[PDB]
DNA sequence: TTTTTTTTATGTACTCGTAGTGTCTGC
DNA sequence: GCAGACACTACGAGTACATA
């Protein structure tokens, strides 16, 4: 087990962030007439761990002992889908972005007999299960049309979880029907106690330097910072202030690829750059992710009166991106738009 | 007797002296019923004119009550109509004879429209080679849904929007066999927000009579909601005339006191910019800028932020329009 | 006895009664005449009298032996995979006695409703059995039959009728139907059909039936001008980034009561073969199809027309 | 005895309880006094009551006993092909009303179809759907619920009379918040109901959700003004005024470092876009800065409205407005 | 209050097996002389009437008249699952909508209540003429089923005669001409197989096959069949049932063009 | 090493067609009483019970306790090109992977030979209880074949009771509810008719319509149909198949919807 | 002088394989 | 009288495409 894992807390007292908001969430499901959830925020600010807490707040310790469970849904047009599901004796989880496009037959069809269906033991599972569904900002829109209902006729018996990155890809229909559970990212200060705390449990010493370093390099994401923290465990046991960290290969390969941008403005290095792009895409990065860093690396390079119309320029391409569905178009135009505006401002 | 039935389908045309608008189009069709040579008709417009009511009077007219389920063989958009129905039923329907009483049969296809192409196309030589025993009646919206063929196979009668100078008297026949009071401000404006179509003016006049029990310029414009002509000329005159904060203040109140929608507010300021005499580039600018507000109103996007867009789009050519002189 | 429309009442009977594509309609009348036709498709626009041509070749070179040496076939039968293996194909081997240079006539009328597997099995039965049998094939639009049956034809192709066609076998219909007319109004009939005589015998008889004679405004007063014939001014009102006077055209025919679809429909008709620079047409049709992305998912309002009116005349004052 | 949150617990089950929407609850109410019922199409903004309406409305029409036999409620959550429509909701609308209530109460002629989230619905699907309404009238109802009325085909939005359900004002859910304070046992100040009703804009089912969480934060005590800024999610005023500071800096590597500190403290774009143009229309600016910086910001509205990346229509955004504020500098 | 009660199953069997892929919907007009049905069929072409007496029923009761629209797809499900020998109970409220259809089962033990749901379909009462016939003509069902089957082999439409001598079947079809001529066979042992010729002007009319051999499905209804013809009126193809009434068909001539030559 | 000869090919062909849709594998367990098999379906909803003992078979050879599991996709096909009347052998050895199955006729002289690839499979036994039920009833297997068909055309989900009077059927759905008890057959010729109820206890419970629609194609494998079921225990479904074994039947309860307004 | 593959979400149409099933033949 | 063989239609399944 990695250290992202072994010391992840279990009880909503035991979480070193976010103290206030752990006793928010104590005195909000303390009744059991708590409406749906909409926890949100940055990826690696525990999430997760905030409603495994609150599952285990709501019902026993048996929210722990999960089991992987498959069902086998129709499509309208009769393909049949396999869908894996995080189940548990007082819970289950549900990933519909996982069909594609598929995800309202998940919706339609996969909720609604969890959710007409009460449950079994009354005295020792609690009057309401628990459905959590993770990554909702991913759904298509059809299937958060289909979501809403289920949402307001069985609320008292099947309550509803819902974890994502961003509520603008939520519908406000399913907005409004939703307490939104706002968990920020840890500060350097938290992480940099997290990653102290888990060496000293692991019998290590931990520069203050080194984890502000560490804290730094992850971006505010705290499985991240775990991970290069026990990754720089691996290869140097000596922690000293300036042992170089780990990176990951997609995110230097971004690099490269917009060093490569900024090398040369031709149609044969556009098509070079969109190879780059093609292996990028292949190794299943998302394509916004993608145009991220690439605006993190390229806004490096450029002057600074030319920074505001890259940024609006990967706005845009990047909206056109989310309305389309060939994501090599719309990343080769901003790619070619950028070498244009960069050609004309060094050549003027 | 009573009968608890909306008012645009219990007031029905059921004879076409009671249609009120297309006047040559039913002489011509009533001298066609009159002549015994109704040819095959493409019945044609934008909806609530009369054209499904048309073809009823027609069916109505030209059989009696003890032999109609011989003669009219009605198929719309809820039946299936595909090309088995095509080969099947309608070919049987459209090669064979009458039962009861010699006569020629007729075949009424609602929402032609909605037909797949390949029935479409199947249904040419069924039209062309029984004209003699049945005749088919073809209603659409749009005329771009139904093919060639069937375009040159049967003609086309344009049912256009009614003209509110003849859409009255009827509204005034509906007013008084349901003892409703009205003012003339009420018929104006049943007949300014209905635009073109007898349906929603049944229904607007239904809805004022349940909500509030008289029907008066002021009562239709609270149960429609839609904005007065003045509060629009006071919209735009605060677009026009002041700056971004106090116009925003004014029409931001305006729609809280009112309760307007931006839709509406949008469609009533595009009539009023091409009756102002704008420039050439500041009327293309405006358009531009509304259409870009309008299409953006028609997902989950904020209606303030939406509002202050509206009010820019004439403050940026306020400038402009002044220092033309 | 019910009296017939005239568009079926006076269809031709004979060969020299059909006008239009003059040479084509005088080789089949030969053909008629002598025989030893070869496999043909007809393609035109609709009403040009492709099915009338087919018709009146077959009365005339069989006759007497119509009943059983005429195979006809319409899109309103099946002809399916099956269709064409067990009933084509057994009417061309079927023996049937006939005069010297006559042959068996299939007729496969709209050849565009019949499936590409069918067309790819109506090959060989229509080379082998050639020495007996003959094909006759009319459609509209002639990309849809397949090549290899094209290459088995003399594809013969229909123009649109001219004015002077159309007005000759209107001249026939007037004084078989004793109908009062003004020439005004035969070229308001000439100019509501467009190329179409069904068109054209349809707005004549319902002139005549409604008001009993033939002037301009009482055509117009039933039909219909056409609609193209203003969009074309309005797509040249908006070249010249005159938004004026195309809001005016936009604004009557959208109180007319044509749909958004069909205005924009014809517009992109327009601006398909409309005169002007290839790349001002390219991002016109570009423009048009991003507005008719916004007519279809639901927003479809006049203001939209004005707003691609308006960006219109923006791609011209834009280089 | 299992609790019950108050979004359920306090659903209007009659008429009398819909708040604000005073001509088509009229409309209804002079339908239970026996009026001819017309076709409805219900559509507006979220949380306004158009469900709940025609839900309270058939139960005082129909009762218990006959809601299960006069009423067939459709959603997106179920199957609505052109298939259902032409066979489930023809099937329906052609069955005979028959049974009366046992209270004594009067029984409407009519069944009811009510078609909620009818955006969902294909346009072939709603093409079907009108010579439903149009020959079955006599035994029948319709009603559809939607929320923009432009995914309504024009012949469905000519059959049905059309009722836009308003956002609800500020006093009349003032009203309505202080009634379900006062019969859950709970206290509001005056700042924190001011505050709740200004957050809600309108959203009655946004209101009660966050009286009943901020009831179970506290515990029982007074609901401060602050508890509902941060059960809210609503931006400080600090951070506001370190992004136009920035912005009026001139430099894009304190944009990105607020835009950065923004997005990484978990604060929706939505919500920075409301109080950044409440910013932008309430100060000094001039028309044309105010202008462009306004259309910039309905334009990112309606892009965050298509699922586009947060941090970059931020970083567009205020490069737009750091362009403006030091175009004048 | 409606209940009438089926001596046998097997006549509600037949009935509703010859209706199932012709009639769209069972609308069965009840009155204190019987159970009436007069509904088209889908294409508009053909029209069944099917009426039993009151007397042929074990015990029959009707307070008020009703009109009972029943959608057959859902009605035809029903007999599957029904004896021949067995007992049909129908029943029908004065202001319901359930249709209870309860029997036996082939074991012969339990009751079976089933429920149907009431149609709101109005429809307009289509008037019988009750003319005349230039050509009556009694033959059994078994061959009229069998030379109906024979001739579906051939063509596609069967021309139909009848004169002085007999009826007339020819079918011009595909792969040739199918004549069948067929006149006073009664000279045989059993009394159920017999041709006569009652009236005299001869017509010929022209029908589709897809509704003759429909028609031909209530072959177990009657021993024999009555064929009635004319030339404006259609074609009467008329079973009558032992005891329990009769079944009445109706088809039209189809349109046939002579050649101009 | 296992080794085993059937005395006919008919029971293959009746016993494994009726798994074709319940299971996604055939876990054979070989014993020294006889073969067993227990699987379950990926829905956890129906547990299958199969048990042949080893005094029938013709010859039978066994040293070790193994478990060997076979699929179905390659087995469903074999079957088909197999005989109804002749004997089918079967082989599989210690160390090999291969499973193989021979279909020869009873008198001939080469053999055919069909084998499958062995999928390891770790699967566990959950237990049945074997307590006592609430009712145990026998029931003809031909007619339980019929009332499974008959309530498919009515709704998705039906309700199986059983009290002292018989064992009720229902099928409640959006047509019309269907109730069928059978009851007291016990006058009859054959012995396969006589209908009895053994014990008392009244229990009403919901079962799923599908699982029991696909038990019902092996019904000419017994002559009778044993029923038992309890409260909480699910329902047992007991075939015997003729002298050489038996077979079990499990279904779980169907889960039963809300009631709203 | 240069050729692989399943995604888009329904609706409809075509084509083909398969399976109960009514009916006929024979000892 | 009951087992085997014949063609019959209903149903399940795979595939293509939808514009001028
Ligand atoms: N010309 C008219 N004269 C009188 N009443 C009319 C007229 N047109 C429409 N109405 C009224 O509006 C109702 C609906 O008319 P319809 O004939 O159904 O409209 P429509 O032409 O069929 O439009 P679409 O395309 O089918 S939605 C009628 O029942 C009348 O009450
Ligand atoms: N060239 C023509 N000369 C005289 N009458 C014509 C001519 N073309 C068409 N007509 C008339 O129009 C009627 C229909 O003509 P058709 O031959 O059916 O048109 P078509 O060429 O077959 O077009 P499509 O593809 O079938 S819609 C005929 O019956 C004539 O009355
Ligand atoms: N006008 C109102 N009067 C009283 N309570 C209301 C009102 N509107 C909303 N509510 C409350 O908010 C809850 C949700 O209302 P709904 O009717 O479901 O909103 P809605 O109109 O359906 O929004 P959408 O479009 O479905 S997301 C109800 O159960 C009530 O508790
Ligand atoms: N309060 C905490 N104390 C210690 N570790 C934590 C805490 N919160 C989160 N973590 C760790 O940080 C990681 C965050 O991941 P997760 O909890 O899944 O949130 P998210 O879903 O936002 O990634 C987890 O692996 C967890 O082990
Ligand atoms: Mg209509
Ligand atoms: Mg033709
Ligand atoms: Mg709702």
């Amino acid at each position: 087990s990695l250290w992202v894992d072994k010391y992840r807390p279990c009880s909503l007292g035991r979480l070193d962030y976010h103290k206030e908001q752990a006793a928010q969430l104590r005195n909000l499901v303390q009744c059991g007439d708590f409406p749906h959830l909409l926890v949100y925020g940055p990826s690696g600010a525990g999430k997760k761990t905030r409603i495994m807490c609150i599952l285990r707040e709501l019902y026993g310790v048996g929210v722990e002992k999960l089991r992987i469970e498959h069902q086998t849904i129709t499509t309208p047009s009769k393909k049949k889908i396999e869908i894996s599901t995080i189940a548990s004796n007082y819970h289950l989880e549900v990933n519909p972005s996982d069909a594609g496009n598929s995800d309202r037959v998940v919706i339609q069809e996969m909720l609604k007999t969890v959710a007409q269906s009460q449950q079994l033991e009354t005295n020792s599972q609690r009057d309401f299960k628990v459905v959590l569904l993770t990554e909702v900002d991913k759904l298509t829109k059809d299937a958060q049309h289909a979501l809403r209902r289920t949402m307001e006729k069985y609320m008292s018996t099947c309550r509803l979880i819902l974890c994502c990155n961003s509520t603008s890809k939520v519908i406000p229909p399913i907005r409004s029907r939703c307490l939104a559970v706002r968990v920020p990212a840890p500060s350097i200060e938290d992480i940099c106690h997290v990653l102290s705390t888990v060496c000293k449990k692991e019998g290590l010493n931990l520069p203050s330097q080194l984890a502000h370093r560490l804290a730094e390099k992850s971006c505010r994401n705290l499985r991240k910072a775990l991970l290069m923290c026990e990754a720089c465990r691996v290869q140097q046991y000596p922690f000293t202030a300036d042992q170089e960290i780990p990176e990951t290969d997609w995110e230097v390969y971004l690099r490269e690829t917009a060093n490569a941008i900024v090398s040369q403005q031709t149609p044969q290095r556009l098509l070079e750059v969109r190879g780059r792009l093609y292996e990028l895409l292949t190794h299943c990065i998302p394509p916004e992710i993608i145009m991220k860093g690439l605006l993190s690396e390229l806004l490096h390079n450029c002057d600074g009166q030319l920074k505001g119309e890259v940024a609006q320029m990967a706005a845009y391409y990047e909206h056109r991106l989310q309305l389309g569905s060939k994501a090599i178009y719309h990343l080769e135009a901003f790619v070619a738009k950028f070498m244009a505006l960069y050609k004309k401002f060094m050549e003027d | 007797k009573i009968r608890n039935l909306p008012w645009v389908e219990k007031y029905r045309p059921q004879t076409l002296n009671d249609l009120i608008s297309h006047q040559d189009i039913l002489s011509t069709i009533q001298k066609f019923i009159n002549e015994d040579r109704l040819p095959h008709l493409l019945l044609y417009g934008p909806p609530g004119t009369g054209k499904t009511s048309t073809i009823l009077a027609c069916a109505k007219q030209l059989y009696k009550d003890k032999e109609f389920g011989s003669m009219v063989l009605e198929l719309n958009a809820s039946d299936d109509r595909g090309i088995d129905i095509i080969r099947g039923p309608i070919l049987s329907f459209a090669s064979t004879r009458t039962i009861f009483k010699k006569g020629f049969k007729l075949v009424i296809l609602d929402e032609a429209d909605a037909m797949t192409q390949d029935a479409q196309n199947a249904l040419r030589r069924v039209i062309e080679k029984f004209t003699e025993n049945t005749r088919f009646c073809l209603i659409c919206n749009y005329l771009s849904k139904i093919i060639p063929a069937l375009q040159s196979r049967c003609t086309r009668f344009r049912f256009g929007p009614l003209t509110p100078e003849l859409m009255v008297p009827r509204l005034e026949h509906v007013v008084e066999e349901e003892k409703v009071d009205i003012s003339e401000d009420g018929m104006k404006a049943l007949v300014t927000l209905s635009s073109g179509d007898m349906r929603r003016a049944l229904n607007i006049l239904q809805s004022t009579n349940m909500a509030f029990g008289k029907v008066t310029e002021e009562t239709v414009y609270t149960c429609t909601g839609h904005p007065l002509k003045s509060d629009i000329a006071n919209i735009l005159d605060w677009m026009l005339n002041q700056d971004f904060t106090t116009a925003y203040r004014n029409i931001t109140e305006l729609k809280t006191l009112k309760g307007l929608a931006l839709h509406d507010i949008l469609t009533e300021i595009h009539l009023f910019v091409h009756r102002v005499d704008f420039p050439s580039s500041v009327r293309i600018h405006l358009l531009t800028k509304m259409a870009d507000i309008e299409y953006r109103l028609s997902v989950g996007t904020n209606e303030k932020i939406q509002l202050s867009s509206l009010i820019a789009a004439f403050q940026v050519t306020r400038d402009l329009i002044v220092a033309e002189a | 006895h019910y009296e017939l429309p005239w568009v079926e009442k006076y269809r031709p009977v004979k060969l020299n009664e059909i006008v239009g594509n003059e040479d084509t309609v005088s080789r089949l009348e030969v053909f008629a005449r002598e025989g030893n036709v070869p496999n043909i498709i007809i393609a035109g626009p609709p009403g040009t009298g492709k099915t009338t041509s087919i018709l009146c070749l077959a009365r005339a070179l069989l006759g007497p032996a119509l009943k059983d040496a005429m195979l006809e076939l319409n899109a309103s039968n099946d002809r399916g995979i099956d269709v064409v293996r067990n009933k084509i194909k057994m009417f061309a081997q079927q023996k049937v006695t006939l005069p010297k240079g006559r042959h068996k006539i299939i007729i496969l009328d709209e050849a565009d409703s019949m499936t590409d597997g069918a067309q790819q099995a109506l090959r060989r039965t229509m080379e082998i059995y050639s020495k007996t049998t003959r094909f006759a094939l009319a459609c509209n639009a002639s990309d849809k039959i397949i090549e290899p049956i094209q290459s088995r034809c003399a594809v013969l192709r229909y123009t649109k009728l001219t004015d002077a066609q159309i007005l000759t076998r209107l001249m026939n219909v007037i004084e078989k139907e004793r109908v009062p007319y003004t020439d005004d109004g035969l070229e308001a009939i000439i100019f509501t059909a467009q190329g179409d005589m069904r068109q054209a015998l349809n707005n004549l008889q319902s002139t005549f039936s409604g008001f009993g004679f033939i002037n301009s405004e009482n055509v117009f007063k039933v039909c219909d001008e056409p609609h193209p014939l203003l969009v074309k001014e309005m797509i040249q009102h908006c070249v010249n980034a005159n938004i004026d006077e195309a809001y005016k055209i936009l604004a009557h025919l959208w109180h007319l009561g044509y749909s958004p679809e069909d205005i924009i429909g014809n517009i992109f008709r327009v601006c398909k073969t409309f005169q002007m620079a290839e790349y001002l047409k390219l991002e016109f049709i570009k423009e048009i199809g991003y507005t008719h992305m916004k007519i279809a998912e639901g927003v479809n309002s006049l203001l939209q027309m004005a707003g691609l009116l308006a960006r219109l005349c923006q791609k011209t004052m834009a280089p | 005895a299992k609790p019950v949150p108050w979004v359920e617990k306090y659903r209007p089950k009659c008429v009398d309880e819909v708040a604000f929407q005073e001509e088509v609850v009229a409309v209804l109410k002079k339908s239970l006094e026996g009026a001819d019922l017309p076709n409805l199409l219900f559509y507006g903004p979220p949380g306004t009551g158009k469900t709940s309406t025609i839900l309270a409305a058939a139960r005082e029409l129909f009762g218990p006993e006959l809601f299960r036999l006069r009423v067939l409620e459709l959603n997106a959550s179920d199957e609505r092909g052109i298939q259902v429509v032409r066979e489930k909701v023809k099937n329906f609308a052609q069955l005979t009303v028959s049974g009366s209530r046992s209270d004594g109460k009067p029984c409407p002629p009519f069944k009811i179809v009510i078609l909620d989230e009818a955006d969902s619905m294909t346009s072939a699907a709603q093409a079907a759907l009108r010579r439903t309404m149009e020959k079955e009238s006599k035994t029948t109802r319709f009603c559809l619920i939607c929320n923009y009325v432009s995914r309504i085909i024009e012949p469905l939005t000519s059959r049905c009379s059309k009722f836009r359900f308003k956002p609800l004002s500020d006093k009349i859910q003032q009203q309505r918040l202080l009634d379900i304070a006062k019969k859950e046992n709970v206290k509001i100040s005056d700042e924190g109901i001011a505050y709740l009703v200004k957050v809600s804009e309108g959203d009655l089912r946004k209101a009660i959700t966050f009286l009943q969480s901020a009831t179970r934060l506290t515990g029982g005590k007074e609901i401060t003004e602050k508890v509902i800024t941060d059960i809210a999610g609503v931006i400080p005023a600090e951070k506001i005024d370190g992004v136009f500071a920035a912005c009026q800096s001139g430099s894009f590597d304190k944009l990105e470092a607020v835009v950065k500190d923004l997005i990484d403290e978990g604060h929706a774009a939505t919500q920075l876009v409301n109080q950044l143009h409440d910013v932008v229309v309430e100060n000094n600016l001039s028309d044309k800065q105010k202008s462009i910086i306004t259309e910039k910001l309905a334009e990112v509205d309606k892009c965050l409205a298509d699922g586009a990346d947060e941090h970059l229509q931020l970083i567009s955004l205020c490069a737009t407005v750091m362009q403006q504020l030091s175009q004048n500098c | 209050m409606f209940e009438a009660r089926l001596v046998q199953g097997s006549i509600l069997k037949k009935v509703l097996e010859a209706l199932k892929d012709l009639i769209n919907e069972a609308c069965w007009d009840i009155s204190s002389s019987g159970v009436n049905l007069q509904s088209m069929d889908s294409s508009h072409v053909s029209l069944v009437q099917l009426t039993l007496r009151s007397e042929g029923f074990d015990t029959y009761r009707c307070d008020r008249n009703l009109a009972m629209g029943v959608n057959l797809t859902s009605m035809s499900k029903i007999l599957k699952c029904a004896g021949n020998e067995d007992i049909i109970t129908l029943r029908a409220e004065d202001n319901a909508d359930t249709l209870a259809l309860v029997f036996e089962a082939p074991n012969q033990e339990k009751v079976s209540d089933y429920e149907m749901k009431l149609m709101d379909l109005d429809v307009e009462q289509l008037g019988i003429p009750e003319q005349e016939y230039s050509c009556v003509v009694k033959m059994p069902s078994g061959e009229f089923a069998r030379i109906c089957r024979d001739l579906s082999h051939i063509g596609d439409a069967v021309v139909i005669s009848c004169a002085k001598d007999g009826v007339k079947f020819s079918a011009s079809g595909e792969l040739g001409n199918g004549n069948i001529k067929l006149s006073q066979t009664s000279n045989v042992d059993k009394e159920e197989e017999a041709v006569t010729i009652e009236m005299n002007e001869p017509v010929q009319l022209t029908f589709a096959l897809r509704y003759l051999n429909f028609f031909t499905k209530a072959t177990p209804l009657s021993s024999t069949v009555t064929l009635s013809m004319s030339a404006d009126v259609p074609l009467v193809v008329e079973y009558k049932i032992a005891d329990m009434g009769h079944l009445k068909y109706y088809l039209a001539p189809k349109i046939e063009d002579e050649e101009g030559s």
